[PDB]
Parts: C-alpha cells; sequence; structure tokens
C-alpha cells in the first residue's frame, strides 16, 4: 500500500509538470485513478 | 528604484525555489524557463543620507516604506 | 535512530548515508573543478567541464 502511495505521491512531483508548460509556451490527472465508477 | 527593487526579490524567490528538475525538464523540450539577471541594488540600499539641495535624504528609509507597501499587498493578494 | 550515525542495532542510517555521499562524491567533485558554489541560486551547479 505504501508504495502505491509513493506512486501517487510521485505524480504531484513538479517534475511531470514540464509537458504542460512547454505546450504552453509555444502553443492526464492526478485523482483520475480515485473517481469511481 | 523602489518598484524595481521588489519586483527583482520577488523573482529572485519564485527563481530560488523553483524545482530543479523541473527546470532541466523544460530546457529539454525546447522551454526553458530563464533565469533572472544578476543586479547591483545593495549600495543604492544602503544610502542613508544623501546630500542633495542641501538636503539630507535617507534613500533607505524611503524605499523601505514602498518595499513595505509592497508586501503587504503581495500577501493581500495572495490570500 | 535515522538521525544517528548508526541505528539502535549498529545499521547505517540515512544521516550516515548522505554523509558520507555529500563528502565523498558532491564536495570531492567541487574540488575536482566539476561544480561550483553559486551564491545566486543558493546551490552548487555542474559546471560545464570535460567529466
Ligand atoms: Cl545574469
Amino acid at each position: 500500500i505504501c508504495t502505491e502511495q509513493c506512486t501517487l505521491s510521485d505524480q504531484l512531483l513538479p517534475k511531470h509538470c514540464a509537458k504542460t508548460i512547454s505546450q504552453a509556451v509555444n502553443k492526464e490527472k492526478p485523482g483520475v485513478e480515485s473517481m469511481r465508477k | 528604484l523602489a518598484d524595481q527593487i521588489f519586483a527583482y526579490y520577488k523573482v529572485m524567490a519564485g527563481s530560488l525555489l523553483l524545482d530543479k528538475r523541473l527546470r532541466s525538464e523544460c530546457k529539454n523540450q525546447g522551454a526553458t524557463i530563464h533565469l533572472p539577471p544578476s543586479n547591483r541594488y545593495e549600495t543604492l540600499l544602503k544610502q542613508r543620507h544623501v546630500q542633495l539641495l542641501g538636503r539630507s535624504i535617507d534613500l533607505n528609509r524611503l524605499i523601505t516604506q514602498r518595499v513595505s507597501a509592497a508586501m503587504y499587498k503581495s500577501l493581500e493578494l495572495a490570500i | 535512530q535515522q538521525t544517528q550515525h548508526l541505528d539502535s542495532h549498529g545499521e547505517p542510517t540515512i544521516t550516515s548515508l548522505y554523509t558520507n555521499w555529500y563528502l565523498e562524491t558532491l564536495l570531492r567533485q567541487v574540488s575536482n573543478g566539476h561544480i561550483a558554489y553559486f551564491p545566486a541560486m543558493k546551490a552548487f551547479v555542474n559546471l560545464p567541464t570535460e567529466n
């Protein structure tokens, strides 16, 4: 469970926003995994 | 002077705390987040008695008045 | 116990591990001329050397 959560926390780190930065400069989402159908 | 002095140190703060890995990743994607150009305000900030037209001006005191007002506006904005 | 040089079992802690790394790796490479202290960035930064 800790391993699973550590993964979820790692996905919140700033490093993962690089794409979002670039796509806006010259032109999923944490929480989706918790959206239960 | 006060205006650019506050902006200079606000940018410095935001730059000092910006994640390093994110910087490198933005660089590798041709979207480099540019570093703040260094400046030289320290000597101006140290001026306690500027001789002008007979008056003795405390430049430090005047700047502090503006910079202090800038700090409060920043905090007021964030909230 | 992780704040000590050794835990209650005489095993290395993160304190001992990091202490060794910062000295034998990071600071050592500063002396080798590959890294420099940037007071501007409040951090040690890699230099563009042949390393
Ligand atoms: Cl510069």
